[PDB]
């Protein structure tokens, strides 16, 4: 998956 | 609200143990509890409030997607029916995802958003709405399911509206709010392009504003801009 | 109980499926709601039960833990007096682990124990029984402490003699008690010497008796063997 | 801490 914040 | 009776101090004193303890649900609780006071949240409060919900619901979508891998293949030619009981319990996860998705947009609507003014506030709030519709839309089938990806895509749009207009392109929330956006593009709008685009400029952009600032600001506005990067290694 | 609607096999199913999903909350209360058709339970099933509540009340130790510390150390001299929070949140878990420790003893007792004839039932359960009574003396400090403590030795000292008498050196039932038997000794009983003989002793016999056995259960053996070593040399 | 199972 991809980044998230 | 049974946090009612507790102090606003001692829910956010509560909430900080709880994450030192890696307690996520408790976290989350007690942040329910200190917004519901109906104060404004600081900076590290809106923090701890991310956090606490971000783990909790990053949990049950890993657990989501678990349970939908093996549905599916249990749905596939050749496999043997084994009953109900796996789409039971993904059904199961995936009303407690939505419940608690519903819980924080409810907090961001009643009513932290109307009375956020400022950028670094208001862009934080709404990034947070335009992330739990997004992981609404992960789990939608209905006929609301274009509804919920417009309403992450209307928070998000306004959230970058406001983020370009009053914080520099390097500020740590603009940068991650775009990270967000883009991942939204890319996985639930099926708009890679502008999920690249988006990431490309994002991080060109704050590229050319890392020499404004001191050390410890460069360290967090690169680590978010090494995140669009890895996206970006990821789609290329 | 809520899981009284739903049937034993789709019980043991979705406990599969938690564990898959790492969602050990509900592999426990799938469990519970298993054991709580009134049948007796397999070698597979007893290992659900035990793997969920472990895994369960394993958490909720760390997190007592953590809590713990911070507890102490807000309790030396110099520190700022931070107020009720530490102490009533530790509490708070703490309550928690000893409802989990409770709910698993009244499965062990109402009726699992009572039924449970063949020596790989009989001292699973009454190894569970020892690990959940030496969980509450963790937490314990009232009157009941010591009477805590013996139900734990007492457990322990039952699964030992059944075992010694009915099961091979070797079998892996036989040295995960005497494993845990052992920190029970170190960490509970004050019996540091017990700990170690205990250990090295259970090892002992069971190299002697590797011999007699087959890959699989060389390596199922072996396994624990080395827990039995790593703690003989973290205490020695 | 030391290994149970
Ligand atoms: S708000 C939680 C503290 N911040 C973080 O964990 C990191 C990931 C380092 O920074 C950001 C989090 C969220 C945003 Cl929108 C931006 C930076
Ligand atoms: S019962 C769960 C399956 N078994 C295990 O996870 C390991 C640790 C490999 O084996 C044992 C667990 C419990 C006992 Cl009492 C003995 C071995
Ligand atoms: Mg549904
Ligand atoms: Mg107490």
């Amino acid at each position: 998956f991809p980044a998230t914040v | 609200g049974a946090m009612g009776s507790m102090e606003r101090a001692s829910l956010i004193q509560k909430a900080k143990l709880a994450e030192q303890a890696e307690r996520y649900e408790d976290m989350a609780a007690f942040m329910k509890g200190a917004v519901e006071k109906g104060e404004e949240l600081s900076n590290e409060e809106r923090c701890l409030l991310s956090v606490a919900y971000k783990n909790v619901v990053g949990g049950q979508r890993a657990a989501w997607r678990v349970l939908s891998s093996i549905e599916q293949k249990s749905n596939e030619e050749g496999s043997e029916e084994k009953g109900p009981e796996v789409r039971e319990y993904r059904e199961k996860v995936e009303t407690e995802l939505q419940g608690v998705c519903d819980t924080v947009l409810g907090l961001l609507d009643s009513h932290l958003i109307k009375e956020a003014g400022d950028a670094e506030s208001r862009v934080f709030y709404l990034k947070m709405k335009g992330d739990y519709y997004r992981y609404l839309a992960e789990v939608a089938t209905g006929d609301d399911k274009k509804r919920i990806i417009d309403s992450a895509r209307s928070a998000y749009q306004e959230a970058m509206d406001i983020s370009k207009k009053e914080m520099p392109p390097t500020n740590p929330i603009r940068l991650g709010l775009a990270l967000n956006f883009s991942v939204f593009h890319y996985e639930i709008a099926n708009s890679p392009e502008e999920a690249i685009s988006l990431a490309k400029t994002t991080f060109d952009e704050a590229m050319a504003d890392l020499h404004t600032l001191s050390e410890d600001s460069y360290k967090d506005s690169t680590l978010i801009m090494q995140l669009l990067r890895d996206n970006l290694t990821l789609w290329t």
